[PDB]
C-alpha cells in the first residue's frame, strides 16, 4: 500500500 | 573446465575472452564472488566489451547487487546501443523494481533490434498482462504458445515462467512440461554436489511414535502463506507430530515470524545456510518423514533441497498454486473441487486430498473484530452502507439508547446525535472521535492509530467506522468488486463485468489500483465497450485489516476465472461477501469453486459465461435474494470449515497418517483420494 507495502505471491527468478 | 582455464591464465594473463568465459561458468557453479573477479578483468584488458559488462551485470544482480547490475547494463548499452541482449536486461531490473512503463520501453528496444528474442517476447508479454495492456492480445496468446512449443522441442529452458504459465491458453501438457523443466534446473544444480542418496527412517521408533513433520518456506513473516497458515504449526498434536519449521528467510521482525517460531517444535533458519547440501544435510538429520514444499516456484524458493530428498515422502502445500512437474515430489495437497481424479495428469504428482478444500485463512485468529457487526440508519436499512466492527462493539451498543435488532441479528443505530457525530468524522477526514467513553476510529486512519493493527499483527482495539463514502462509492446503487492483482483480469473477464453491469443499471464496480498504471488501460476497454467511466472505481491498496474490513461494503464479489482469488477469495469471504466464480480448468482457476463449496454456497459457482453473468446479475437485481445469499455467507464463515484452523489441521493430520502409513508398508506414492 502507497507509504508501506503488501507484500504478494510472485515468481522465483530464473 | 575451470582447472584448464585457470591454467590458461597461468599460461595468458591477457586473455580477455577466456577471462569472461571463466567468468561464466564460475557464475553457473554459484560462484559469484570469484566469477566477478575475472569479468573485471576481461572489462580492464578491453574497455569496450559490452558483453563481459552485461553478463557481469548478471552476477551482481544474482549477488543482490541490483543497482551494481544496472551500471553494468547501462554501460554495454552504451558501449553498443544495438545490443539487444543488454537492453533486455536492464528491462528486467526495471521489471523487478516495479516500474512496468520503463520495462516495456526497453523490452520494445530489444525486440526491436532482434525480433526472435524469446527471453524479452515473454518477459514483455508479462509486464503487459501486469497493466492490463490487451493490444493485439489474441496474436500474442498464439505467439506465446509457438515459443512455448519450440523451445520444448528444442530443449531450452522455456522463457514462460511455470507461475505465469496459468495466465496463457498453454494446454495443460505444455504447462507440466514447463514445470518439469524447471524442476530439472534444480536436480542439475544438486547433481554436481554428488551426494548419495539419503537413507530414509521406517518407522516412528526414534521419534517416539511421533511423526516429523518439516515446513519448508521463505514466507515465515508478511506474507499471505503467513496471513492464511500462522496457525497450524500451534495447533499440531504434540502426542502424535513433532513439528519442524524451516525458514528460507530472515527474520522481519514481524508478529507472524514471532508467532510461528513460539509455536513450532523446533525452527531453524536456513537463511544461515546458504549451502544447500548442508542445508539438506540439516533437515536430514532432523529426522523428517514428510518435508513440504511451501514455495513451489515462487520468490524465495530452494528447491534445491527437495530435489536433494532428505526425507522419505515430499509434498507440495498451499503455496504454489500448481505442480511441479518434478519427480522429487511425491503428492500435492489438494481437493475434489480443485483437482477432480479425471485431471490427474495435468500433475506430475499423485494427488493428495483434504475433504473439503485444501485451502485455509487465519483471519478468525486476525481479524476476529469482523465476526460481528453494526450499522448505522443514515436515512430502508442497509447492512453495508456504514459499518461499525470492535472487540468492544456490543459494550458500546449497550451504552445507546434506541439501538434496534434486525432480524432474519444485526444492530441497528437509528439517526441520532452520536450518529451525526460518526458522520462528521468521517466526513471531516478526522482520525478518531471518543462517544461514551469508546473509543471510535475513523478506518482510513489505521495506520496513524495502531500500525501493527493496520497490517494485521494485532488485533485492533478500538471500534473502527467503515462507509462507502469513505471510497466514493454510490449509497443508493449495488457494488460489485475485485480486490485482485490486475494481472488476474483479461479480454473476455471484462467483457463479462460489462455486460453485468450493463444489465444492471443502479451499479459499479470496484477495482484496486493494483497497480495504478493498470487503471488507464482497464478504463479504456471498459469505454470501448460503452461504460462511462463512472461505471468503475478504484481505490488504492490498503493495509491489509483495511482491505478485509472494506470488502463488508461491497454487495458482491465478482472473482476472475483466468486465475482466481486464493488469499483474495478468502478476505472477501470472511467479510460475508457472495463471490460469484466461474471455475477452469487448472488450479488457479478453481480455487475459489472449492472456497464456495466447502463454505456450502454451490448456487454461485458458474458453468460457463452466461450463468456467470446471470447470477451475477440476479444478485444484482433480485433484493430478497442478495440477502439470503449475503445472509448464508455472513454464517457459515463461521459454522462452516472454511475458516477453522483446528479442524484443518486435524484433517491434514489424518492425511499425513494415511502418507506415512502407505510408505511404511512398502508402497510408493499413490493418489489418496477416497
Ligand atoms: O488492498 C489490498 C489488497 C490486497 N491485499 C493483500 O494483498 C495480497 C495479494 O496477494 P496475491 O495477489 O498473491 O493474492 P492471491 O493470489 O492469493 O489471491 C493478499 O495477502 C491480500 O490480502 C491487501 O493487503 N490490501
Ligand atoms: C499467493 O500466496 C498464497 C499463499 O502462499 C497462495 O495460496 C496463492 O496461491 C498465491 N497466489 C498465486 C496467484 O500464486
Amino acid at each position: 500500500y502507497p507509504g508501506g507495502s503488501t507484500p504478494v505471491s510472485s515468481a522465483n527468478m530464473m | 573446465a575451470v582447472r584448464l582455464y585457470r591454467k590458461a591464465l597461468e599460461v595468458f594473463p591477457e586473455f580477455a575472452a577466456a577471462h569472461s568465459n571463466l567468468a561464466s561458468v564460475l557464475q553457473q557453479q554459484g560462484k559469484l564472488q570469484e566469477a566477478l573477479m575475472h569479468y573485471k578483468e576481461a572489462i580492464r584488458i578491453s574497455p569496450t566489451f559490452a558483453d563481459a559488462y552485461s553478463n557481469m551485470g548478471n552476477t551482481l544482480k544474482e549477488m543482490q547487487d541490483v543497482q551494481g547490475a544496472l551500471q553494468c547494463y547501462t554501460r554495454a548499452i552504451q558501449i553498443n546501443p544495438a545490443f539487444a541482449d543488454a537492453h533486455s536486461n536492464l528491462a528486467s531490473i526495471h521489471k523487478d523494481s516495479g516500474n512496468i512503463p520503463e520495462a516495456i520501453a526497453s523490452y520494445r528496444t530489444a525486440l526491436k533490434l532482434k525480433p526472435d528474442f524469446p527471453d524479452a517476447y515473454c518477459n514483455l508479454a508479462h509486464c503487459l498482462q501486469i497493466v492490463c495492456d490487451w493490444t493485439d492480445y489474441d496474436e500474442r496468446m498464439k505467439k506465446l504458445v509457438s515459443i512455448v512449443a519450440d523451445q520444448l522441442e528444442k530443449n531450452r529452458l522455456p522463457s514462460v515462467h511455470p507461475h505465469h504459465s496459468m495466465l496463457y491458453p498453454l494446454s495443460h501438457g505444455f504447462r507440466k512440461a514447463i514445470a518439469e523443466r524447471h524442476g530439472n534446473l534444480c536436480l542439475d544444480k544438486i547433481n554436481v554436489l554428488h551426494k548419495p542418496p539419503y537413507e530414509h527412517p521406517k518407522d516412528l521408533k526414534l521419534s517416539d511414535g511421533r511423526l516429523r513433520v518439516g515446513y519448508v518456506s521463505s514466507d515465515f513473516g508478511n506474507h499471505p502463506t503467513s496471513h492464511l497458515m500462522q496457525s497450524i504449526p500451534g495447533m499440531h498434536n504434540p502426542d502424535k507430530f513433532e513439528v519442524f519449521c524451516y525458514a528460507l528467510s530472515p527474520d522481519d521482525g514481524t508478529n507472524f515470524r514471532v508467532k510461528v517460531m513460539a509455536e513450532a517444535n523446533h525452527f531453524i533458519d536456513l537463511s544461515q545456510i546458504p549451502c544447500n547440501g548442508k542445508a539438506a544435510d540439516r533437515i536430514h538429520q532432523d529426522g523428517i518423514h514428510i518435508l513440504v514444499n511451501m514455495n513451489g516456484y515462487t520468490k524465495g524458493a530452494r528447491n534445491e533441497l527437495f530435489a536433494l530428498r532428505p526425507a522419505p515422502i515430499q509434498a507440495m502445500w498451499l503455496g504454489y498454486p500448481g505442480t511441479s512437474g518434478a519427480l522429487f515430489m511425491d503428492y500435492i495437497i489438494t481437493d475434489q473441487e480443485t483437482s477432480p481424479a479425471e485431471v490427474a495428469e495435468q500433475y506430475s504428482e499423485k494427488l493428495a486430498y483434504m475433504p473439503h478444500t485444501f485451502f485455509i485463512g487465519d483471519h478468525a485468529n486476525m481479524f476476529p473484530h469482523l465476526k460481528k457487526k453494526a450499522v448505522i440508519d443514515f436515512k430502508h436499512i442497509y447492512d453495508n452502507r456504514i459499518v461499525l466492527n470492535g472487540i468492544d462493539l456490543k459494550a458500546f451498543l449497550d451504552s445507546l439508547p434506541d439501538v434496534k435488532i434486525v432480524k432474519m441479528n444485526m444492530p441497528v443505530i437509528p439517526m441520532n446525535t452520536i450518529a451525526e457525530a460518526v458522520i462528521e468524522m468521517i466526513n471531516r477526514g478526522q482520525i478518531q472521535i471518543t462517544i461514551n467513553g469508546f473509543s471510535i476510529s475513523n478506518g482510513l486512519a489505521t495506520t496513524q492509530i495502531n500500525n501493527k493493527a493496520a497490517t494485521g499483527e494485532e488485533v485492533p482495539r478500538t471500534i473502527i467506522v467503515t462507509t462507502r463514502s469513505q471510497y466514493g462509492l454510490p449509497e443508493d446503487a449495488i457494488v460489485y468488486c475485485n480486490f485482485n492483482q490486475l494481472y488476474k483480469i483479461d479480454p473476455s473477464t471484462l467483457q463479462m463485468w460489462a455486460n453485468i453491469l450493463k444489465r444492471v443499471p443502479n451499479s459499479v464496480l470496484w477495482l484496486l489500483r493494483f497497480p495504478a498504471v493498470g487503471e488507464p488501460n482497464i478504463q479504456q476497454y471498459a469505454q470501448n465497450m460503452g461504460l462511462p467511466q463512472n461505471r468503475i472505481i478504484f481505490s488504492p491498496v490498503a493495509p491489509k485489516e483495511e482491505h478485509v474490513r472494506r470488502g463488508q461494503l461491497a454487495d458482491v464479489c465478482l472473482d476472475t476465472p483466468l486465475c482466481n482469488g486464493h488469499t483474495t477469495g478468502m478476505d472477501v469471504l470472511w467479510a460475508g461477501t457472495p463471490m460469484v466464480t466461474m471455475p477452469g480448468e487448472t488450479l488457479a482457476s478453481r480455487v475459489a469453486a472449492s472456497q464456495l463449496t466447502c463454505l456450502g454456497c454451490l448456487e454461485l459457482i458458474a458453468k460457463n459465461r452466461q450463468e456467470y453473468e446471470d447470477i451475477a446479475v440476479k444478485l444484482g437485481t433480485d433484493l430478497e435474494y442478495l440477502k439470503k445469499v449475503r445472509g448464508k455467507v455472513w454464517k457459515q464463515r463461521i459454522s462452516s470449515p472454511l475458516f477453522n484452523t483446528k479442524q484443518y489441521t486435524m484433517e491434514l493430520e489424518r492425511l499425513y497418517l494415511q502418507m506415512w502409513e502407505h510408505y511404511a508398508a512398502g508402497n510408493k506414492p499413490d493418489h489418496m483420494i477416497k
